[PDB]
């Protein structure tokens, strides 16, 4: 019954540079000198894909930039030169004694320039609020790193509650973040109030970008 | 090339029972060991199964955490892999995947897209949907950002087009959030002032369990 | 007594050899009737690396076997005796009734160093390890290999399953795995060109 721990959890590269993950295995899964280790890549809502299988046999289609290695208990991917297509989760799995079973996974972020936030804001929707509820939506887009801080203020005073934070997973293309941050009041609540901003802090800038609306118009 | 893809998701009660198949082509699915793999939400792969061919039997073998509630068949004349799921729980919700063996019981060398399933005794509500566009505080500049929020459905997934597909470009989908045993996303998509309002922007959301297909026009405000 | 401790490894050591030259040469039997039975000239060749590697288990155990009982004799009776079969002297050795025992040791330990060159004590066994071969595993791909086409994945698996009916009739699960595990291993090899 062997368990699969894969190290680092976390890992971030530069491009052109040197990735490396390792599979620590509780018991071999080798058959003599032949090996029963193989790797996959994952993209965030995308099936896995073979990357390597036992071990070190890179699959047809796969370039090169992908080689594996190890033995016994100790295995290791290796992707040199990174690129932007590699923002991904990456997998071992273990076919040598049953059950097959996986690792963890590792997820790979791509290092790029930092880039600031485009941020927009919206009121809530007139066919939201005939129901009772009132969102304010504020987009922050196309950013990294992941690392931000957003900020909502009614008519000039913080607001802590109400407030949810969803980040996109690393682009592909770009390697940016994007994340929305939605503030829902009752329509009650929302109408006592004029003006609605949300304020968000980033690395790029020691001054937040802010954006706002007032209520009426 | 090889597609396989996986059918028959949706909402399961606890206890109750559910069917998954995966429709094959291009391949001689006759040769091929076949595997189900899922992926919880957020968690990682967990090989479940694999079903072996014609010449070795048509045995199969299965992990603890699933054996004797799941039966894998396959059926060789319409090329077609099933998995049946009995007793399920709620943390069976994952997307299962359907995947072709390279070897004997070997490596998984081609996958589905996967199919959800979700293993709850709430009930399906359809999403409400509402657009977003510019407060009008900030008119003017080249590029426009107009989004829509999708509020309040179960289970996952919705899914989130602008124009049917024609605008693909300039979009950030965020992912979902539970509260209140409902979730919500929302979806920002950018495009050059020269063509909106001038031209339409659609956002059209689609939920399958509750077989709802929703479009609104994004207009200027008031 | 010391003595009647090296005889008991004595005794175990040969009654294990012993059972190799069993079981490798009880393989090489339904190998042989196999090959005579059926009349095609791929399979015939699998035989052929097959009985070779079989053969020389036995050869391997009956030469260890040879020189370990004279060992085995001289120290457990110290007066001259060099003939076969002393499994009845170190046996009641072993219950009731130096320097040869350092000779047996030795012997011992050199035996040994070759335990991991040393075929299975069972039917079963003796199968795994015809497998594991590279010269099987040779004689195996040159047979499937097409000139231009990728080797044939459908015929291997026949092969595999033809020889294993031929050394064990009777399949079992992990007859089963056992096959699958030597095809798996060769995936790499099966899919050149």
């Amino acid at each position: 019954d062997i368990v699969m721990t894969q190290t680092p959890p976390s890992l971030a590269v530069s491009l052109g540079q040197r990735a490396t993950i390792s599979c620590k295995a509780s018991q071999s899964v080798d058959y003599d000198a032949d090996s029963f280790m193989h790797w996959y890549q994952q993209k965030p809502g995308q099936p896995p894909k073979l990357l390597i299988y036992a071990a070190s046999n890179l699959e047809s289609g796969i370039p090169a930039r992908f080689s594996g290695s190890g033995s016994g208990t100790d295995f290791t991917l290796n992707i040199r030169p990174v690129e932007e297509e590699d923002a991904a989760t990456y997998y071992c799995q273990q076919s040598n004694e049953d059950p097959w079973t996986f690792g963890g996974g590792t997820k790979l972020e791509i290092k790029r320039a930092d880039a600031a936030p485009t941020v927009s804001i919206f009121p809530p929707s007139s066919e939201q609020l005939t129901s009772g509820g009132a969102s304010v939506v504020c987009f922050l887009n196309n950013f990294y790193p992941k690392d931000i801080n957003v900020k909502w203020k009614i008519d000039g005073s913080e607001r802590q509650n109400g407030v949810l934070n969803s980040w996109t997973d690393q682009d592909s293309k770009d390697s940016t973040y994007s994340m929305s941050s939605t503030l829902t009041l009752t329509k009650d609540e929302y109408e006592r109030h004029n003006s609605y901003t949300c304020e968000a802090t980033h690395k790029t800038s020691t001054s937040p970008i802010v954006k706002s609306f007032n209520r009426n118009e | 090339e090889v597609k396989l893809e996986e059918s028959g998701g949706g909402l399961v009660q606890p206890g109750g029972s559910l069917r998954v198949s995966c429709a094959t082509s291009g391949f001689t699915f006759t040769d091929y060991y076949m595997n189900w793999v899922r992926q919880p939400p957020g968690k990682a792969l967990e090989w479940l199964g694999f079903i072996r061919n014609k010449a070795n039997g048509y045995t199969t073998e299965y992990s603890a955490s699933v054996k004797g509630r799941f039966t894998i068949s396959r059926d060789d004349s319409q090329s077609i892999l099933y998995l049946q799921m009995n007793t399920l729980r709620a943390e069976d919700s994952a997307s299962y995947y359907c995947a072709r063996d390279k070897g004997w019981g070997y490596a998984m060398d081609y996958w589905g897209q996967g199919t959800s399933v979700t293993v709850s005794s709430a009930k399906t509500t359809p999403p409400s949907v509402y657009p977003l566009a510019p407060g009008s505080a900030a008119q003017t500049n080249s590029m426009v950002t107009l989004g829509c929020l999708v509020k309040g459905y179960f289970p996952e997934p919705v899914t989130v087009t602008w124009n049917s597909g024609s605008l693909s470009s300039g979009v950030h989908t965020f992912p979902a959030v539970l509260q209140s045993d409902l979730y919500t996303l929302s979806s920002s998509v950018t495009v050059p002032s020269s063509t909106w309002p001038s031209e339409t922007v659609t956002c059209n959301v689609a939920h399958p369990a509750s077989s709802t297909k929703v479009d609104k026009k994004i207009v200027p405000r008031d | 007594k010391n003595l009647a401790d090296v005889a008991g490894i004595a005794l175990a050591k040969i009654n294990n050899l012993i059972k190799q030259v069993s079981a490798a040469t009880e393989a090489e039997a339904r190998m042989t009737l196999a090959a005579a039975s059926t009349d095609h000239s791929n399979i015939s060749a699998l035989y052929a690396a097959a009985s070779n590697i079989v053969t020389r288990c036995v050869l391997n155990a009956v030469h260890a076997l040879t020189s370990l009982a004279p060992i085995a004799l001289t120290a457990a009776t110290n007066g001259a005796k060099t003939s076969g079969h002393i499994s009845e002297v170190i046996d009641i050795l072993q219950q009731a009734s130096t320097v040869a025992i350092r000779q047996l040791y030795n012997k011992i330990g050199d035996l040994e160093k070759q335990t991991t060159n040393n075929c299975g004590t069972s039917v079963t066994e003796v199968l795994e390890h015809i497998l594991k071969q590279e010269a099987l595993k040779e004689a195996l791909l040159s047979i499937v290999k097409k000139p231009k086409g990728a080797p044939d994945k459908t015929a291997a698996d026949e092969l595999v399953t033809a020889l294993i009916n031929g050394v064990v009739p009777n399949s079992t699960a992990q007859t089963q795995k056992l096959k699958e595990k030597i095809l798996n291993t060769l995936v790499p090899k099966l899919v050149e060109g």
